[PDB]
């Protein structure tokens, strides 16, 4: 099947170097041609350049035209792009992308893409997460809907995954993209709303799963 | 090399009018040698018509693209539900090869409801030092939306970063999660805190308070 | 040459003394089809050509009859009835100076496996997409021919190779091109079993 097998998540660091590898499988990988691509975390795309499978000719973008080196492996089909004196603000997405080539002729468009390794580069090392409650106001929050949440702050890194009730509250939950802090330490938060009359009756308790540091934590909100 | 930039910056249709996004080219370009792409959050990139005028396999036969010499424009005849999502253009001249701006389709039919609330620093977090605020604007609407932060009933300066989740698929609203943090001396010095809004439909701010001692 | 354009040059007219030339001392491999490399001094044939070029140690054995990779389909090959001998020697001696050699050319793409005993030296730009290159190189446009990086100190597998194929065929000819005969000295006045010229 037409497809590309990409390389696995890393941490890096800055004046360090990474290599990226996916492997062709379900097509004619010996005439078709491989281009990577990087993304930041919702900006315009940016294009790093192409290497044709076969020839071995290369080409690479004025940004990048001295510090990246594209090698292929004909033997196993297989495509490594290599970053040279990497930087910590050069964490995004990395995708390979090669057109549908099977033996006869092909394609003029770029149709298999792969799932996109994502590379991330910080001097904090692993933080590990703290949850924190958020005391629906009685005052003033508690009249008809109510909001209360968790506060998921300075963990490192990404992900934790934040669910209320051991699963059982679905409804209204809001999980907030993670945030970057000056520090180094990941951070987002998790609330739910719930009706006044039953904030203080149900408890509502939410599950902070951060599995790099294997932290599992309940709070009392 | 190429600057390819894409116009509109973002469109509303309700799911089924036809629509068109629209990129240009500064130089010269061989008009089968570009194609549309569109990304779902979290996903790669699926191609969707190559050639400027070809379908790929699997696409619907609702669109086509138009692809002139160097004026490009991929009509939509419809919106099915799923479509609301961003698109890019790419070109394969001998130059090197970039991409636009990327163009995002928003859905409407969304009643804009604002709630503006506060969460206070925590007992324990003020014994580490630092300061936390939350300021929970929930399922509103439209993505226009600026909260400004009132203390001591001046302007304060930097001090806070914005998250904002994408169109639940319900509600159609949005959610913004803006932490105003402080540092530890500081934040035993200001008595009054405060987060507002100004909104479309919100023309009022809230400006919703509390007191140092009180909650 | 390059092996993109094998070079024949129709060796005949002369004593064709395979069996001596045999014991060179330099020779890797020496694989004769349908006759005795040994005998071969004895089974002379019409018209031998010796078809020349340079390829890397790791090719040669795709050179024989009903072979198959990349030498045999887009550059030389050799007939599936080939009734003949190869012979191949290193010559990483000659062949490959310090900053490499890139004299040397090999066909890359082609539309249509070649024909045995077919020479092509198009220049072309090979198309694999569906468009036009209308003699515009770039991306579903390439370049057929890359070169070879020859350097001498490779392993034996990049190392330079040189390689003559010849081509034994034979027709209604009265086949001229033969090896020695050899002949012991006169013996008279004895009753002795000769076998004069004919």
């Amino acid at each position: 099947q037409m497809q590309l097998v990409q390389s696995g998540p890393e941490v890096k660091k800055p004046g360090t170097s990474v290599k990226v590898s996916c492997k062709a499988s379900g097509f004619t990988f010996s005439g078709s041609a491989v281009q990577w691509v990087r993304q930041a975390r919702g900006q315009r795309l940016e294009w790093i350049g192409w290497i044709v499978v076969g020839s071995g000719n290369t080409n690479y973008a004025q940004r990048f035209q001295e510090r990246v080196t594209i090698t292929r492996d004909m033997s196993t089909s297989t495509a490594y792009m290599e970053l040279s004196s990497l930087r910590s603000e050069d964490t995004a997405v990395y995708y390979c992308a090669a057109p549908y080539c099977s033996s006869t002729s092909c394609r003029d468009g770029f149709d298999i893409w792969g799932q996109g390794t994502m590379v991330t580069v910080s001097s904090a090392s692993t933080k590990g997460p703290s949850v924190f409650p958020l005391a629906p106001s009685s005052k003033s929050t508690s009249g008809g809907t109510a909001a209360l949440g968790c506060l998921v702050k300075d963990y490192f890194p990404e992900p934790v995954t934040v669910s209320w009730n051991s699963g059982a509250l679905t409804s209204g939950v809001h999980t907030f993209p993670a945030v970057l802090q000056s520090s180094g330490l990941y951070s987002l938060s998790s609330v739910v709303t719930v009706p006044s009359s039953s904030l203080g009756t149900q408890t509502y308790i939410c599950n902070v799963n951060h599995k790099p540091s294997n932290t599992k934590v309940d709070k009392k909100v | 090399e190429i600057v390819l930039t894409q116009s509109p910056g973002t469109l509303s249709l309700s799911p089924g009018e036809r629509a068109t996004l629209s990129c240009r080219a500064s130089q010269s370009v061989r008009s089968s040698y570009l194609a549309w792409y569109q990304q779902k959050p979290g996903q790669a990139p699926r191609l969707l018509i190559y050639g400027a005028s070809s379908r790929a396999t699997g696409i619907p036969d609702r669109f086509s693209g138009s692809g002139s010499g160097t004026d490009f424009t991929l009509t939509i005849s419809r919106l099915e539900p799923e479509d609301f999502a961003v698109y890019y253009c790419q070109q394969y001249g001998r130059s090197p090869w970039t991409f636009g701006q990327g163009t995002k389709v928003e859905i409407k039919r969304t009643v804009a409801a604002p709630s503006v609330f506060i969460f206070p620093p925590s007992d324990e977090q003020l014994k580490s030092g630092t300061a936390s605020v939350v300021c929970l604007l929930n399922n509103f609407y439209p993505r226009e939306a600026k909260v400004q932060w009132k203390v001591d009933n001046a302007l304060q300066s930097g001090n806070s970063q914005e998250s904002v989740t994408e169109q639940d698929s319900k509600d159609s609203t949005y959610s913004l999660s803006s932490t105003l943090t402080l540092s530890k001396a500081d934040y035993e010095k200001h008595k009054v805190y405060a987060c507002e809004v100004t909104h479309q439909g919100l023309s009022s701010p809230v400006t919703k308070s509390f007191n140092r001692g009180e909650c | 040459a390059s092996v993109y354009a094998w070079n024949r040059k129709r060796i005949s007219n002369c004593v064709a003394d395979y069996s001596v030339l045999y014991n060179s001392a330099s020779f890797s491999t020496f694989k004769c089809y349908g006759v005795s490399p040994t005998k071969l001094n004895d089974l002379c044939f019409t018209n031998v050509y010796a078809d020349s070029f340079v390829i890397r140690g790791d090719e040669v054995r795709q050179i024989a009859p009903g072979q198959t990779g990349k030498i045999a389909d887009y550059n030389y090959k050799l007939p599936d009835d080939f009734t003949g001998c190869v012979i191949a020697w290193n010559s990483n001696n000659l062949d490959s100076k310090v900053g490499g050699n890139y004299n040397y050319l090999y066909r890359l793409f082609r539309k249509s496996n070649l024909k045995p005993f077919e020479r092509d030296i198009s220049t072309e730009i090979y198309q694999a997409g569906s468009t036009p290159c209308n003699g515009v190189e770039g991306f579903n446009c390439y370049f057929p021919l890359q070169s070879y990086g020859f350097q001498p100190t490779n392993g034996v597998g990049y190392q330079p190779y040189r390689v003559v194929v010849l081509s034994f065929e034979l027709l209604h000819a009265p086949a001229t091109v033969c090896g020695p005969k050899k002949s012991t000295n006169l013996v008279k006045n004895k009753c002795v079993n000769f076998n004069f010229n004919g």
